[PDB]
């Protein structure tokens, strides 16, 4: 499925992900798509910073949803 | 019922209503509880100040050792000012603490606070964040208060620029109030305030 990651510079990308995917590999995928090291990304959804441990469905984030990226 | 002088609050209550300030629409007062230990005050932002246009509410409670120990006052309406907690309404004024006096009238207190709006007392702050911004950027402070006055005090025009930055963060799903305190506390830096927001 696809979701959208939006940064605070305005940029907005759409990347392939799996509901089962954890937060780290989403970052991993963000890395692979834009070159940003997961080592420096923070994903926000509905005023909360998704913890590396939970997944997308674990958090109940249905497809097409938007996540926010805040670089360390 | 340990409230000593319920017969003074009553006199000082008349006093305020019958004052020229109230007809001049600068200050006004209202009762909240029967016994007369908690009033609700309201003052107008003084002209020529970012508070202009705003109408601010104050929580006035009277403690047991009243005359002698001053009455505890808080700002109900959210205000951004060196001498008022930007997130609790706690005030910091000499007379509302130790430099308080025997016969200080409520009217003397309401006017005092109004005057305070016209000229803060940064060196004896209550809110470190506000006092700092008010010194290292008296312009930003003013622009920031002009906003707070608008979103919370029913004042007119506000910075269309700041509304833009409050939008980008609210997008991530943050609470409005929170968003504002972060942006105001971090010098309106979308990056450095989103930071604070996560702690």
């Amino acid at each position: 499925m696809q979701i959208f990651v939006k940064t605070l510079t305005g940029k907005t990308i759409t990347l392939e992900v799996e509901p089962s995917d954890t937060i780290e590999n989403v970052k991993a995928k963000i890395q692979d798509k834009e070159g940003i090291p997961p080592d420096q990304q923070r994903l926000i959804f509905a005023g909360k910073q998704l913890e590396d441990g939970r997944t997308l469905s674990d958090y109940n984030i249905q497809k097409e949803s938007t996540l926010h990226l805040v670089l360390r | 019922m340990a409230n000593i002088a319920v017969q003074r609050i009553k006199r000082e209550f008349k006093e305020v209503l019958k004052s020229e300030e109230t007809s001049k629409n600068q200050i006004k007062v209202d009762l909240v509880d029967e016994n007369f230990t908690e009033l609700r005050g309201e003052i107008a932002g003084p002209p020529d100040t970012p508070y202009e246009g705003g109408r601010y509410q104050l929580e006035i409670k009277i403690p047991e050792t009243y005359p002698f120990n001053p009455p505890k006052v808080r700002f109900i309406t959210k205000i951004w000012h060196p001498n008022i907690s930007s997130v609790t309404g706690a005030i910091c004024l000499d007379i509302l603490k130790d430099q308080w006096a025997a016969a200080m009238t409520l009217r003397t207190v309401l006017l005092s606070l109004q005057a305070l709006l016209a000229a803060a007392e940064p060196d004896d702050p209550q809110d470190a964040v506000v006092a700092n911004q008010y010194k290292q950027n008296p312009e930003m402070f003013k622009q920031t208060a002009r906003l707070w006055a608008h979103v919370y005090a029913g004042a007119p025009v506000s910075s269309p620029e700041y509304t833009k930055k409050i939008e980008n963060l609210c997008a991530m799903g943050f609470d409005r109030n929170a968003v504002i305190v972060a942006l105001s506390s971090k010098s309106w830096d979308v990056e450095t305030a989103t930071e604070l927001l996560l702690s």
